[PDB]
DNA sequence: GGTTGGTGTGGTGG
């Protein structure tokens, strides 16, 4: 996260750390939407191009995390993983369409001050608040600057646009896609940054005070870079695929 | 069921530090 | 202690 800030404790308890086994190392960030199940970027387990191709038991998720890299005794939960399940139109070739995974956990996790579930959005609630200029909230260890945290970093970003999205790339957009952050001179700053990916965009809903995630961290062109925008997965568009995996396994 | 609802937050009756801003996105 | 124990500097920082 660049130009974000130290995120308050608890502020953001559906907020997973994706964690390597060997090396023990951070990948990704990641979602809780219930106590068994885990929603990330698709590219965060496999994206070909750099080699990369992780299996459920090459991975931990470690929920509660406020530190990056210190384990926070009696506050996070490290749970192994059961099953991943990349979406089958998962594009990696060309634009990272549909960048999204689920996560089975092989236990379920108790919910705690720290450790509590984010809503996923209905038609009313997406129609409501996914709209340009009104905000939501991005959350992650990742990188501080272009290449880095001690604790989870924040920001809060607007959302912008179709057309301005469309027109700050040369990669195609999608309708599995929105972008979000400040143009170039509107008197902000911030963005999501390599290491963020899988975390969520959140907003709050005025009419019943919860959080919604309405975005993954999927990709971007740099970080912070002026008139360009971060790329976030559509899950609200990805909604019926989600619900399918976690009915059926 | 009490998704998205923080129990250091909206269980206590306390905002954070930049909720805020999101909110005013919607209204000014 | 702390966002948390205790033959308490490591197991994971100080
Ligand atoms: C995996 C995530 O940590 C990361 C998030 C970067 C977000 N950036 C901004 N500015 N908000 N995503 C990536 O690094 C993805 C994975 C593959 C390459 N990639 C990119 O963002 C590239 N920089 C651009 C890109 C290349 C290929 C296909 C789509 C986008
Ligand atoms: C990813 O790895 C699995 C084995 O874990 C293998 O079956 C497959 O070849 C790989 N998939 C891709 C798309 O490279
Ligand atoms: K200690
Ligand atoms: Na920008």
């Amino acid at each position: 996260i660049v130009e974000g800030s130290d995120a308050e404790i608890g502020m953001s308890p559906w907020q997973v750390m994706l964690f390597r086994k060997s090396p023990q190392e951070l990948l990704c960030g990641a979602s809780l939407i219930s106590d068994r199940w885990v929603l990330t970027a698709a590219h965060c387990l496999l994206y070909p191009p750099w080699d990369k191709n992780f299996t459920e038991n090459d991975l931990l998720v470690r929920i509660g995390k406020h530190s990056r890299t210190r384990y926070e005794r009696n506050i996070e939960k490290i749970s192994m993983l059961e099953k991943i399940y990349i979406h089958p139109r998962y594009n990696w070739r060309e634009n990272l369409d549909r960048d999204i995974a689920l996560m089975k956990l092989k236990k379920p996790v108790a919910f705690s001050d720290y450790i509590h579930p984010v809503c996923l959005p209905d038609r009313e609630t997406a129609a409501s608040l996914l709209q340009a200029g009104y905000k939501g909230r991005v959350t992650g260890w990742g990188n501080l600057k272009e290449t880095q945290p001690s604790v989870l970093q924040v920001v809060n970003l607007p959302i912008v646009e179709r057309p301005v999205c469309k027109d700050s790339t040369r990669i195609r957009i999608t309708d599995n896609m929105f972008c979000a952050g400040y143009k170039p001179d509107e008197g902000k700053r911030g963005d999501a940054c390599e290491g963020d990916s899988g975390g969520p965009f959140v907003m709050k809903s005025p009419f019943n005070n919860r959080w919604y995630q309405m975005g993954i961290v999927s990709w971007g062109e740099g970080c912070d870079r002026d008139g360009k925008y971060g790329f976030y997965t559509h899950v609200f568009r990805l909604k019926k695929w989600i619900q399918k995996v976690i009915d059926q396994f | 069921a009490d998704c998205g609802l923080r129990p250091l937050f909206e269980k206590k009756s306390l905002e954070d530090k930049t909720e805020r801003e999101l909110l005013e996105s919607y209204i000014d």
